[PDB]
This record gives C-alpha cells, structure tokens and sequence, in this order.
C-alpha cells in the first residue's frame, strides 16, 4: 500500500533505521498510540480551528512528560506543520507494519478456543518462518469460541494468507456430499 | 425414483475417500462494496484476473491489484456482501467449467444452470478471456452455414467461421433471424450457442421454449442474462458464451454463437465503467468499447487443419436507433464483423418479413461460402434484384410500362415473394436452390402475388413426395446438375398442372 | 382434424400418464425418506469416524 | 437493532455512520428519529444507496431533510421498505412508504412485503402468449394487449385518458376476477385529486363500503424529494405483485407516467454524484428500468399487466429515456386528439396504435385478417379525405364510394359506450367480447350491412346492437 | 418427454435424500465433537492440522 | 432543480371547503432560449405546470399582440375554468380557429377556392383580429363574451 | 453556509452563532402595496410593516385530500 | 505501428532503398494510445482522447519522411468514427499527410466503388508544375463540374430535375456521367462482384475525362460509364445497352 | 495521495525540523512523465524561469505550487 498515512510512517522508520534506534523509536511510537487514543487529546491536535502556535506549546509539554525520542518528537512536529495531523492514527498504525518489514519479523496470528502452550507455537512460529521466508516470526494469539478444537494461523504481507483446520473440515464435508 | 434406501450408502460415500488437504489459501477483508465493484484489503498473492470468492458465494474477478488493496469486479449483485467479511483467493484465473453436459441446458453468466434441472458436470475449464487464434492458426472460410432463410443463404451468404452482423432497429425480426439459423442446424454437427444479454426474461423464456418444442435444444446452450440482472453479469455473459463455444471449436466441432444484442453489452460496460468514474468518450461510451467487442468477436475463427478445422460462426445482433448506422456502437461492430445483415424497419412494417434489406447487406466471404448449386442458381437471383431496385425506381414516373420494363418489374415482385418466409420454418438447401430457380426463370410470372407463397409450398411438398431424386443430387453432388435441373422441371410441370385445378 | 384431435387426446393421455407417474414417484420418495432410518442414524455416525483424525 | 448517527446532510442525500460490526446492506430502509418545528418527534425514512466504506452508508431521504441534524439517531430497520399489501390496500391512496395519505386512518394490515425483490425466476415464468381481453373494440381488434406484457399510452389530457384508464380498471374486475393498482409516479397533486374523485364518481373506488373497491392507488407527488419518486414505481409494483402471488389474480398495474420514474432516478443518481451517462441520464438507466419491468410478468399463478403512460422528450423516440422504455413495451396505444374532436370515445388512434401481439401465429388467422383489413380500409379513407373534398363522393369510383362508406361505419363501430361514463352521458356501457368484436367487423367489411345508416354504429357495443339501433332509427324516422 | 420428467425427478429426489441425510450425520458429528476430548482429542486434531499445514508448505 | 421548482409550484392550488376554498394561482414565467422548449429548465417547469401559454416573437413582430401562439399553448384544466357563458362562445371560436390553422397554406391561394373554404379563411382572419389587444387594456368578461 | 449578503466583512476565525430558527418571514394584511425584498423587509422606503404572524418559507404544500377540483 | 515503422526506416537508412509502408489502421494506433492514457491517469483532452494526441501522432508520423539516403512512401488507412472528420483522431492526422483520400459513405450506398468523395479528397501534387498543364486543367474542370452539381442538389432534392435551367441541366447530366466514370472495378474486388478489375493508366484516365467534359459522349447513357476501366470500355459498354432490346 | 511526500522529503524534513532553511537554490526531481517534471525545492524560482536539469534540458517553471514546481 502507498497512501499518505503509509508514506509518512515509512519515513519515520527509515530515519530510525539509519540511526539504530529502531527498538528505541518503536517504543516511543507505541507510547504515542496510547496518547492519541483519547477522543479529547486527538481532537485538540486534529481540528483546524485551534491555533497552531498553541498546539506546539502543548505538544512540547506532552513530549517532555512522555520522554519521546529526538526524531519522534520532530516527526510529530513535522506532521503538525504540514497539516497531516488529521491522519495521525492511520500513520501510527502503518508504522508497525513497516517496522516488521525492516527487521524481517513477521506477525502471525493464531486462533483457538483453548489457550495453547509455547511448544505448539514454537513449531508454528518456526513453521510460518520457513513458509514465510522470514528472518524472525512474532506470534499473535486470540481466543475464539466459535471454531471447534483446531485453529487458523494468518500471515503474509497483510493478514491475507490463512491456513486453518477446525470448523473448515465440517464445512468441507458439507460441500463434499452435495457434489 | 427410489432415493431413500440408498442414501445410507450414498451419504457414507460422500464421507468416504475424502482427502481434506490443507494448503495455504489467500484471503482478504472487504473494505467497501459499491457500484458493482468491491475493494478488498489483503490478498497479497492474487493474480490479475483471478477469481476471488466472497463469503456469500458471490464470485468476483480481481482486476485492480493496487498497492494496498485489490479492486474486484463483483460478478453479481453485491447486495449481501457485507463490509468486513472475508474473501478467498481461489487460484483459478477467470474460468468457466465447460463440458459436453452443457448442451441443452439454459445457463447463467457464471455458467450455473438457471433452468432448474440440477447440476452440470464438467471435467475441464476454459478461461473466460483467452487469446484469439493467431494469424497462422486460421484458414479461409469455405464451408456454408445455411441459415434456412432464403435472402441470407442466396445473397448475403454466411460461411462457417465468419462473423456476420445482424443489425437493425428494435422489433425488426433480428431475434427471429438469429433463432431461425439455430433451428436450421439440426442435421449438421454444429453446436449453436445463444447468448441473451440484457433481454426480457419473458422473451428469453419463449426462445428457450421454442427450441425445446422444435427439438433444437439437443445442440444448443442458452447463456441467458436478462434485463434485471446486474451490469457486471451482462458485461461478462458473452465471454462466457464464447468460452463454451470454443470448447467445441478446438475439439473439431463447428459452432455458432449468437450474441443478442451486443448493444446491451456495450451499455452494461458503459454502466460499469461510468460507475467506476472512468473518463467517458463519445456517446459516454468509454475508450475500451471497441476493445470490448473486438476481444469477443476475434475469437470466432475458422481454424486451420493443423488445429482440426474447428470454427465459430458469430452472429452478433446490434440495435440501431432510427436506422442510424453511423452510431458509435454499430460503427464499431461493422468495422469488426466481416459483413452485416440489415433488417430495415420500413420493410418490416410493410409485411415483408424477413425484413432483409438486400441492397444494404454485405457478406465479405460471399460466395466461397455457397455450395455449387447455390452459386449457379443464385447468380441469376442476385442480378434480378439489382434490376428491380432500379425498375421500381421511376416506375410511376414513366408510368406506361412497356413490356421490357413491365415484365422485368412483374418478375421482380414475384422475386420478392420468394424471399418472404414464415418465422421459424427454415428451408433445406435443396428447397432454397429449387425455390430460387423457379422464380428466376419466370415460372411464377403467371401466378397472382397472393398465390406465389401458397404455390411454392405445394411444389416443395410435391418434390419431397414424388421426386426424391432431386434431393439426392443436390445433397451429394452439391452442384446444380443438368439431370437435376430437368428432374425439377417435370415436377414443376406436373405440380403446375395440379395447382390449376 | 380427426387425426389431429385424436393426437391431442393422446397428448392428454400422455400427460395423465406422466402426471400420475410423478405423483407415484413422490409417494415412493416419501416412503424412502421414512424408510432406511438406520442409514440416517448410522449414516450420521458415518462421517464422525472419518471426519477427524 | 442497529443505531447510527447522521454524519452529514447534503440536500436530500444523507450519510449515516454505523458502528463497525452492525451495518446495513444496500436498499435497506433507515428511519431517522428527527424532530419537528414545534419540537415533537417526526421521523424521516431513507434508503441506503451506497456503502461508502469506513462503516458509512449514503442514504437518500424519502421525505424532506429540512431540520435533520448531524448526529441524530438513525434506526436501521434491517429490510427494504415494507409496504402494506392485501385486501386492505384497495381504495386507499398510499405514500411511497405505505402510509395512507387519503385521510381514512391506518391500513389495518398485518401483511407487508419489501419492495426490492428479485424478478420471478426463469423456471417460474409462463410462456403461453395470451391476449389480454380488455373489452374495448379498438384495443381488442387493432392493438391487442399481452396478458403479462407492457402497454404504452401516448396520450395527453382532454383525450379521455383517465376514462380509458378507469374502463380498464373496471373491466378487469368484472370480466376477470382481478384488481388493478394505479401508481402515480411524480403525479401533480391537482391531477391526483381529480383522478381520485373521478374514481369515486365512477364507482371504481367504493367510498361507502371500501375494500370492495377495485384499485389500490399509490401516489408519489412532484413535491416529494427525488428519492421518493423513484420508489413509487416499486411500491405500486409490490402491491400489485401481492395480488399475483397470493390472491392469484390478473392484475393491471398502471404507472403514470413511466417517464417520470426514469427522470427521478436520474436526479437521485446526480444527487449521489454519479457521472452522468449519454444525454445526461443515469449510468444505471438500463438496469433500473429493467429492475422494474421484469417484475411485471406472468407467472404460473397469475399475471400483472402494466399499462404505463409514456412521455417522449423533445418528440424524440431515440432519446435514451424513450428508447430504454420502448424495448420493454409490447403494445402501444395512441390516444388521438383528432378523434376526441370528432367525438369518438375512446379516442384510441387505430392507425398509430401498434402491437407486437397482432401476429397471425399469436392471435389466430381470422383475427389477423380482419384487423389488417380494417387498418387498410381505415387507411384508404384517410388518404381519400383530401380527394373527396375535391371530387365529392359521387365522383369517386364505385369501389371508393364503398371503402369510404365502410370506413365511416368502421370508425363509428370502434367508438363504444363505457361503464364509467354512465354518470356523465347516461347511456349504459357495454363490455364487448373479443369474438363479438371480430364478428362485428366481418359484417361491415363483407358488405352485408351496407344498407344501415352510419348513426346506428355509433356508441353501440355489440354488432347486433348496431342493427337493433338501426331498426329503431328506421321506426322512429317513419313515425 | 414426460418420461424424461420422471428421469429428472428420480434424480432430484435422490439428491435431496442424500443431502438431508448427510446434513443429519453432520449434526450428529458436531454434537459428538462438542463432547469429544477437549484438550486430549482437540489437541490431537490441532497437532494433526498443524502437521498437514507443514506438509502443504513443504510441497 | 426539478425538486426545487416542484416544491414551490406544488404549494399553490385550490383548497377544499373544509379549509375555506382559498386558492392560489401561480403564473410562473420561464424564458426559453432561442425557442428551445426542450432545455433543462423549461422541460422541468412544463411538466410541473398544468397549462402553458407559448409566446412567440415571430407572431409578435407579425402584429398579433399579445403573441400567444394558441396552437401550442395548452391548458389542462380547460373548460372547467371558463364560466358557463364563456364556454358556449369559446367553443365555436376554438373550432373556427382550428380550421384557420389548417388553412394558412391556402391563404395565398384564396381566390382559387370555393365559398365554404373561402369563407373559413375570411372568417378566420377576422377571428384573429379579435384576439389582438393593446398593452394593459384588459377586457372584462362581458367584453370578451 | 450560503450568505444572505456579501461576505466581505467576515474575517477568518470569527465565530458564527446558529440562531435556532429556520427562515421565517413576518406576514400580515399590511403588506398590500409594499415592495419588499426576499426577507420581507420593505425596500420602497416607506417604513416598517405591522406584522404579528410568522410564516415559514419552506412550508409543505396542501395534500391530496385537502384540495378541490378547479372550477372558478 | 512503431515496430513496423522501425523496420521500414531501417531499410531506407541501411539498405538505402525505397520503401512502401502500408498501415491499417492508424486510427487504431491513436485509439490504443487513448485507452492506455485513461489507465495512466492523464486527464482526457477532448472526447476521451489522450492529452498528448498531437505529440503521439506526430512522433509516429515524423519518422516516416523520405531522406536523401532513401524514401518511405506510406499509404495509411485512417478510420473516421461515426463518419465524423471533425473527430480529434481524424482531424489531427490531416496535417501530416501529403494527400488525403476521403472515402464517402453516400457513394458506397449508391454503390460507386471506390467510394472516394472527389471533392473532399485533396492532394499536394495537384499543381501544374508537378502534373503538367494538361492533367491540371482537366482535374480542375472535373472538380468545377462536380462542385457545381453539389450546389444544385439542394434544389433538385425538392423540385427535381425539371426546374433546372439548360446550363444547369447540362452540367448535371455531365456531372452524373463524370461521377460514374470515376467508379472502377478492382482486381481485389473480383471475389465480390465477379467482374474483372481494370488497371487504368494515368494517360487513359486523362483522355477519358476530357471526352466527357467535351461532350463528344453526351449521347451515351449514364450506365455505360458505370464500372468500366477506360473510356473505350464505356463506349463498348454503351453499345451493348443500346443494342440489347 | 499528493506529490512532494516521497519519504526522502519527509525524512529530510524531520531531520531539519528544528531549523530555518531556504532551498531556493536547487530543486530535486520528484516525478517525470511525458514532457513534464514535478520539481521539489526551488523556492527562489520565478514563474516562467528557465530551470536546467542535470542531463541538460531546459524546462520552464509554470506551476509554482506550494509543495512542488510544475
Ligand atoms: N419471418 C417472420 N415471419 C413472421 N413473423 C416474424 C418473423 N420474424 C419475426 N417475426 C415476429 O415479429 C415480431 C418481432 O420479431 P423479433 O422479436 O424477432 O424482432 P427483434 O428484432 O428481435 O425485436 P426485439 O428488439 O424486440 O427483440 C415477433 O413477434 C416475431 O415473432
Ligand atoms: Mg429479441
């Protein structure tokens, strides 16, 4: 994807990569996402009517308490100057996808009714890695009542590529007979 | 019809021998569904043109593989496709399942039966958009494709592998002419396919009913989209009809394809492309409108002997508004199609059905198409009508007609009567040869204009019944032999004497 | 006429034969649906042993 | 159970934002809990026309959006517009929504059917081409109607279109068992009032004991917003296809006027922002028309038959609106101004009326011959009018003294007394069979009735009545 | 043609029975699975599924 | 635009007896460009409005003042509007005028015609003269009768 | 917001306050003979009109049942 | 088009030859360019045409010119959509060509083949220092007759022939004969009509036209001129119509 | 969605945000297609000034937009 929100996030990651603050910058970006969740805080930055000069002063105070990275404080200042603070939320979310690309980590998300031990995951995370082509795999877990007793892992560029077996066997059987 | 006692064996069979193979499958999330076109986030390994299947069972063709999402041509109404629901990448790329079991079934744009007669079994898939035969893999059109209408098979002859346009105003007999051609292919091994784009559902049903009644649904597939059904299916329905035709083309069968109209495909593509906010051209039809039909009609070809000499004869049908053939669509299809058949509405309102405007109709492959009996017999005919266009001109101006002009003008009216035919009563090649011959020689000159059509019907019936040697000559030798010519005359003398009393 | 009318009556007779046959088949199907219940029960158990590993 | 908030109001077009899970699909109605001028709640009904993504739909209001506020609650009703159908609907003027606008209170109906419905399937259609017998001598002879087919009235006002419409409404109820449904698409309120009071005088709508009436009227006014004028074509259609599917009747659906429906759609498309198609019409014009015309069809149960008025813009039959409409039409009935000046009622022009259905394989050989002859005789008389003034009736040849006389008798025979006009003229109407029509024009064209006067054929129903009228005239003259 | 009607009929009915019957079996299977060993058999199937996936990946 | 005009135009019509029989007669004036009656605003306002009174400048220079092109002009209400006295008089007038519009082509050739045809042309021309009026000289109903 | 006047004086960032009412005009018998503008304020230079009732500008038209056939 | 052009250009440049470059149809080349332009996102300048229409057309056309080393003689058919020569694709092409041959549809409805509208077709070489004074003084005098006849048609369409003056009638008779003489059977078109085509040398053509204009052939009927090669053929054909009886 | 957000440019911007600078001397090519370049920078050009590309081409700065230069 290449949209304005994605474009900005990619720049932010590239500067971190150059300066070797990828771990350090990522923590700050995660820290920002908590900040901009709040309807009141986001609204203040986003709306055109509040004066830009006031926004910087408030932003500076926020940065100090937060203790953000020197570029990360710039990056928000750049967004504010160039009017794209209305799409901060899209930009922050976009950065996580870019950050995995730079490392070579890949997310997978694996779904069960029942919580599973690391050993099963270790096989899956190794399994997604070879199948992925990954340098590294980072695993995301979710709990679902609806399937049966299996699970489905999703991976790829997006969460596009899903390979599952739990409910799906039942569905396949239902289809199979009608043939 | 005893089902229930074997179901306990049948149900077990379905479970039996089931692999349950697990493979990675691409999936995506629906961002929005609008204007017949869905956008899907996800699917980082779809191919352009691949079928992506939604949760609802709707099938979509992936066409805009953008950098972050995929645009999908929703084949069908997107009315149940709810935003956020998942899609699945099939891996198959725009395919119609195709087999012999299609024949005699009415079908949807997506090739799922709509006649309510159960499933249709296909081993093999032909792509929906697949390359036309090249410049080497064709050969020249030389077989006839006998429509059974006299005005076509004598004067605008349609060969096998030819694209031949049927153009005219609404309600001028276009469907009937196309339908008549399909009816007349009973003997021959031709696998006529009838695509109904955008037409009335009731109208399509009558055509289908007519085929079953006349027994021509043993060799026809009827790909019917209808006026109700969404622009995307109408846009895509010919490609489905064409795909079915090819399965028989490259298997050395011969094929007829009837796209009824290609006018209503062009408006369903204009609806699709304007909803996508693509810049319109002339008459608001996009620039892709020529490449839309030309992909469709270039697939119709007489194949070479290295590929088995299959063929696909295309009769596309175009409606014109007030006989304007300078319109953007009919001028696009005339420049594709090898020659056209003008059905003028002036003749149709005057009771001249089939309303073939003969002056205005060309076949590019005119006479390599005809059989030898036809080329000889219809050589006379083609000229007499040429005389008679000019003798009907200034007929009331000179107005005291000498018998040089008058007998050629009385001959002409009778010649026009031969061209007349009743709907869905196609004639055999021998009958056409026999009928053309009788008219040209002046045999029918004595008869009253209202007596000509009742005579000829008797003479044909006389000849099938009393003189079957005439059919054996024209069907075997395929040449208007001297023995054959004499053999007809005796029936004409015998028949003429009988008719008088 | 007379042959034609006779043919029309024959067509009606064929429809009666065909109408009756379909009804008989439907009744037979209903009985079958009622019949072979064990297949149903055992048939149900059927998938179960093979559906999963 | 889904609640949304209006995101924006731009003219008659609303945008409603829903929570991410629960979400309406297209053509579902939305109800917008709004307030009135004095402050009481009044609710505007919408209809989702687009899904804009980011959990946001674009709905088109069926009422006025003056006073709607961003953020007001919108209750997704989970279905398209449910309209009351049934016995209760007869004799009631209805809105787009199914609300009664005639002041007789609530339709006490427990049955409602959505208006967006698929067409009857290809299996379910009926193939058998049946002539619809209206009981009018001009229509049954010269421009016959399909049962389950579409009809175009090319008439203005002052030509007695409304009386003709009413005769059909009345005749179907009597000859057959069916009903009729009038759908006034974007109808002027004055002519919505005049038609509604003409039905009460003519007894088509029974005011004293209602739901013994024969019509369910559906009125979309001109001052309704442009999304409300499209969907009155479908409200009338849905109410008419209850009587097909459930009561199994032979219905008449009158859409007045079919142009207007096309225009309204064009306006909503423009409001919605679509790129306009050739000649400024919506790009979905071939489909929105076909989504309506394909529900007007004859299934195995019953049949609805639409007699829908057609306006031809700029007198151009190749305009997209007329062109699109014409493909669907099966018979056209031209109501002539020139026949109302002569006084012939109904003023159906016999030469300009056409039909797809007047083919010998469809109507039989005998019916076709007579119809063709009548047109020819009528046609010759029209040509001869200039000549007769110049040469007079004596100077014409002996064949053309006759085809002038026969044409005059035929013209008079085509005119007939109507049931509806009994109040206005006093002479009793005559429902005339299709066989009595055909047998009547044989006796005029065969010349066996040459001796009768011309005003024995005028405003009589059956062929026998003209002879009976002729004899009485002779007796009166003798007296 | 009337006989062909019966031919088709014999097929539709057959298919319906097959399906309905299958459907039930499906119901029963679902029920049993809902009762089959949660962490024991559930785990086993998960592993199998995983194994299958792995196999697919290799291919 | 159609909605905007229709909303305004629909407001004015004749009320019932329970609301007092008040009325509201709207006479909109639309100016067509180069006689294009098929433009977007006059197509809208014609279908809203009941009648139309077409004014043509080819009659206005010809001397027929007011330039009402009566052949084209149409009134949906028609003879419901006229008084009883007017209906009797007007009915004869409309027919005579209709005949004269059929015979405008004969007016060059009136000499070579019989009396019935000639009288119709002769009467028609006088009938056209009745219609003419100077500006702001409105005739009372008795004067029109 | 569509201005009922020239917007030259309006300065960006200046606040605007919604009135709460929707487009009324004061209406009375005392208008007969007054040339007034679109907001029903006299422009003939003759002074204020005496008015006591307010009418909406966008009022709904009379319905189908509330009218009568034209006969006058 | 470029690929074909590149090959043609190489022959002229390296083999130093004279090249013919036939193209069917250059309108399609513009139309393909137009289709791709929409995908590219360029705003559409007129109708649906790509903004860089003149340039795309110009780039292809400019390369075709003959140089001192060789020569390209390109005969390229150009489609004209909806018979509209004011369409952007056809209109842009006119500037490039040295001689246009505008075929008409009205002449193909009558059946005059080739349906070359003789008034709309123009060439640069029709100049007296290029074609000589004899060819030039006829080709004007042919076009002066047809042009006069074209003006007459509005009047004749309603009244018909009879009204015309004797000068006008004489030109009309001559113009009609002249139109028919232009029609020619083709070697390629033997498969349609069956009549064998005729190669007409330039000298024969000039001579034939002089006779028609002169009037020595005023007594002959008009269909004696239709679809013959020489003027000698018309005379021979003329006798048969008269002889046959 | 708009030109001058090429993510060289944004990063250059982040690095120099606490700064003042005038890029008026030289401007960087963002896009080139079919006769037209979109130039980043050049805050000192005037409407109609000839600008010369690296290869050696002379172009004319018609649009002086706020992000880039046509
Ligand atoms: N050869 C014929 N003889 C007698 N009737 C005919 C003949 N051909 C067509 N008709 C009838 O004429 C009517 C119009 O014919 P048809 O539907 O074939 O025309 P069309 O061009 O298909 O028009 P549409 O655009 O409505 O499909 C039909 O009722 C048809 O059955
Ligand atoms: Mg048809």
């Amino acid at each position: 994807v290449d949209s304005t929100a994605s474009r900005y996030a990619s720049a932010l990651a590239d500067v971190a990569d150059v300066t070797g603050t990828l771990e350090a910058t990522n923590s700050d970006v995660e820290k920002l996402i908590r900040i901009f969740s709040e309807e009141p805080v986001y609204y203040f930055f986003a709306n055109p009517v509040i004066s830009i000069d006031n926004k910087r002063s408030v932003l500076d105070e926020i940065i100090t308490t937060s203790g953000l990275q020197p570029h990360t404080a710039n990056f928000i200042n750049i967004l504010i100057d160039s009017e794209r603070i209305n799409l901060v939320k899209e930009i922050l979310n976009e950065f996580e996808d870019v950050f995995n690309k730079i490392t070579g980590t890949e997310v997978a998300v694996v779904t069960s009714v029942v919580k599973l031990e690391n050993d099963h995951l270790a096989q899956i995370a190794k399994g997604v890695q070879k199948i992925t082509g990954a340098k590294n795999v980072r695993i995301k877990t979710v709990i679902d009542p609806s399937l049966v007793a299996g699970f489905t892992i999703r991976y790829g560029n997006e969460g596009s590529k899903l390979v599952d077996m739990s409910v799906k066997k039942q569905l396949e059987e239902i289809a199979a007979q009608l043939e | 019809t005893i089902r229930a006692d074997e179901i306990s064996k049948i149900i077990r069979e379905r479970i039996e021998g089931y692999n349950r193979e697990v493979k990675v499958v691409n999936t995506g999330t629906v961002l929005q569904v609008g204007d017949g076109i869905a956008r899907i986030h996800g699917l980082d390994e779809v191919m352009a043109g691949e079928l992506v299947e939604f949760e609802e069972g709707t099938i979509g063709i992936a066409l805009n593989l953008e950098s972050n999402n995929v645009g999908v041509v929703l084949m069908g109404d997107g009315l149940m496709i709810q935003e956020g629901s998942s899609v699945k990448a099939t891996g198959r790329i725009a395919q119609i399942p195709v087999s012999e079991a299609y024949l005699g079934r009415v079908i949807n744009a997506l090739a799922k039966p709509i006649d309510g007669r159960g499933e249709i079994t296909a081993s093999e898939s032909r792509l929906i958009e697949s390359p036309a035969p090249g410049i080497m893999s064709r050969r020249s059109v030389y077989e006839p494709l006998q429509t059974g209408l006299i005005a076509i098979d004598a004067m605008i002859p349609v060969g096998r592998g030819q694209r031949e346009l049927i153009i005219g105003d609404r309600q001028t007999g276009k469907t009937a002419v196309a339908t008549d051609t399909i009816l007349n292919q009973q003997g021959q091994n031709v696998i006529c396919v009838y695509v109904a784009i955008g037409q009335k559902a009731s109208s399509v049903a009558q055509v289908v009913t007519n085929f079953q009644e006349r027994g021509a649904m043993e060799y026809t597939i009827v790909v019917a989209e209808t006026a109700d059904s969404p622009a995307t299916l109408q846009y895509l329905a010919p490609y489905t009809g064409a795909a079915l035709a090819e399965y028989f083309m490259y298997r050395e069968r011969h094929t007829l394809i009837i796209y009824d109209d290609l006018s209503k495909q062009a408006q369903a593509y204009r609806q699709m492309s304007l909803l996508l906010r693509r810049p319109p051209g002339r008459e608001a039809y996009p620039g892709d409108v020529f490449y839309l039909h030309s992909r469709l009609l270039e697939r119709a070809a007489k194949l070479s002997s290295l590929l088995g000499e299959g063929s696909m004869t295309a009769l596309p049908i175009v409606e014109t508004q007030a006989g304007d053939v300078s319109a953007y669509i009919p001028t696009n299809v005339i420049s594709i199609t090898d020659g056209q058949i003008f059905l003028s509405a002036d003749l149709f309102n005057a009771g001249i059905r089939p309303a073939i405007n003969v002056g205005i109709s060309v076949s590019r492959v005119g006479s390599a198409a005809q059989i030898k009996a036809m080329k000889k017999v219809a050589g006379k005919l083609k000229l007499e009508l040429a005389q008679f266009a000019e003798l009907e001109a200034f007929a009331q101006f000179a107005s005291d007609l000498d018998k040089a002009t008058q007998n050629q003008l009385a001959r002409g009216q009778r010649l026009r009567e031969l061209l007349k035919q009743p709907q869905s009563a196609p004639l055999t090649v021998e009958e056409q040869v026999m009928t053309i011959y009788t008219g040209t020689n002046g045999y029918l000159d004595s008869l009253e204009l209202d007596q000509v059509r009742k005579y000829l019907v008797e003479l044909r019936t006389y000849v099938k019944t009393n003189k079957p040697e005439f059919q054996e000559i024209i069907s075997s030798t395929k040449t208007f032999t001297e023995e054959a010519e004499a053999l007809l005359k005796e029936a004409i003398q015998e028949q003429m004497e009988r008719f008088l009393l | 006429l007379e042959v034609e009318a006779k043919l029309a009556e024959g067509r009606k007779k064929i429809e009666v034969e065909l109408q009756e046959a379909l009804g008989s088949l439907e009744q037979q199907k209903e009985d079958t649906i009622k019949s072979l219940d064990s297949q149903i029960s055992a048939l149900s158990d059927d998938i179960v042993k093979k559906v999963l590993p | 159970k889904n609640l949304g908030r209006i995101a924006q109001i731009i003219g008659p077009v609303l945008d409603v934002a829903f929570p991410p899970g629960k979400m309406p699909n297209i053509y579902n109605a939305l109800i917008v809990k709004g307030r009135d001028t004095a402050g009481q709640p009044m609710n505007v009904t919408c209809e989702v026309q687009q899904l804009l993504g980011n959990n946001r739909v674009r709905a088109v209001a069926m009422s006025a959006t003056d006073g709607l506020t961003r953020g007001m609650e919108v209750i997704d009703t989970g279905a398209p517009l449910s309209v009351p159908v049934g016995g209760a609907t007869l004799g009631r003027i209805f809105n787009v929504l199914g609300e009664p606008v005639d002041n007789l209170g609530p339709v006490d109906t427990r049955t409602t059917s959505p208006i967006h419905r698929s067409a009857p399937a290809f299996t379910q259609l009926d193939t058998k081409l049946s002539i619809f017998e209206t009981g009018i001598k001009v229509v049954d002879l010269l421009a016959p109607y399909r049962r389950g087919g579409k009809i175009g009235l090319f008439g203005g006002a002052g030509v007695g279109k409304t009386v003709l419409i009413m005769e059909l409404i009345n005749n179907i109820a009597k000859a057959h068992g069916g009903v009729s449904v009038f759908g006034g698409v974007g109808e002027r309120t004055r002519e919505g009032n005049d038609l509604y009071m003409e039905m009460k005088e003519s007894g088509v709508i029974n005011e004293q004991n209602i739901a013994e009436s024969k019509v369910a009227l559906v009125y979309g006014q001109m001052n309704e917003p442009p999304g409300a004028r499209m969907r009155v074509g479908l409200t009338a259609l849905t109410m008419a296809e209850y009587f097909r599917d459930v009561n199994e009747q032979d219905v008449l659906l009158f859409i007045d006027n079919i142009f207007r429906f096309v225009q309204a759609g064009s306006e909503v498309s423009a409001l919605l922002g679509r790129m306009p198609s050739a000649v400024g019409y919506q790009p979905t014009l071939s489909t929105e028309m076909g989504s309506l015309q394909e529900r007007i069809t004859s299934t195995k149960e019953g049949s609805i038959t639409s007699i829908q008025a057609v306006y031809v813009p700029a007198d151009d039959l190749t305009d997209p609106a007329p062109a699109t409409t014409f493909a669907h039409l099966d018979a056209t009935t031209v109501l002539s101004r020139g026949l109302a000046a002569k006084g012939i009622y109904p003023a159906v022009d016999p030469l300009d009326s056409t039909s797809t259905m007047l083919q010998p394989r469809i109507v039989g050989e005998e019916h076709y011959e007579i119809a063709q002859r009548v047109k020819e005789t009528l046609q010759r008389y029209k040509e001869l009018q200039d000549i007769i003034a110049i040469l007079g009736l004596d100077e014409l040849s002996e064949e053309d003294r006759l085809t002038v006389a026969r044409a005059r008798k035929i013209e008079r025979f085509l005119s007939q007394p109507f049931f509806v006009a009994e109040v206005f003229t006093g002479s009793p109407g005559k429902y005339v069979g299709l066989a009595e029509t055909i047998r009547g024009f044989q006796l005029i064209l065969s010349g066996e009735l040459d001796s009768l006067p011309e005003q024995a054929f005028y405003l009589v129903g059956n062929i026998d009545e003209a002879t009976a009228k002729a004899m009485n005239l002779e007796m009166e003259s003798k007296l | 043609y009337k006989n062909e009607t019966i031919q088709f009929e014999q097929q539709k009915a057959i298919n319906q029975v097959r399906q309905r019957v299958f459907q039930q079996a499906l119901q029963g299977a679902l029920g049993t699975l809902n009762s089959c060993l949660n962490n024991e058999l559930h785990l086993r199937t998960i592993n199998a599924n995983i194994g299958m996936f792995g196999a697919m990946n290799e291919i």
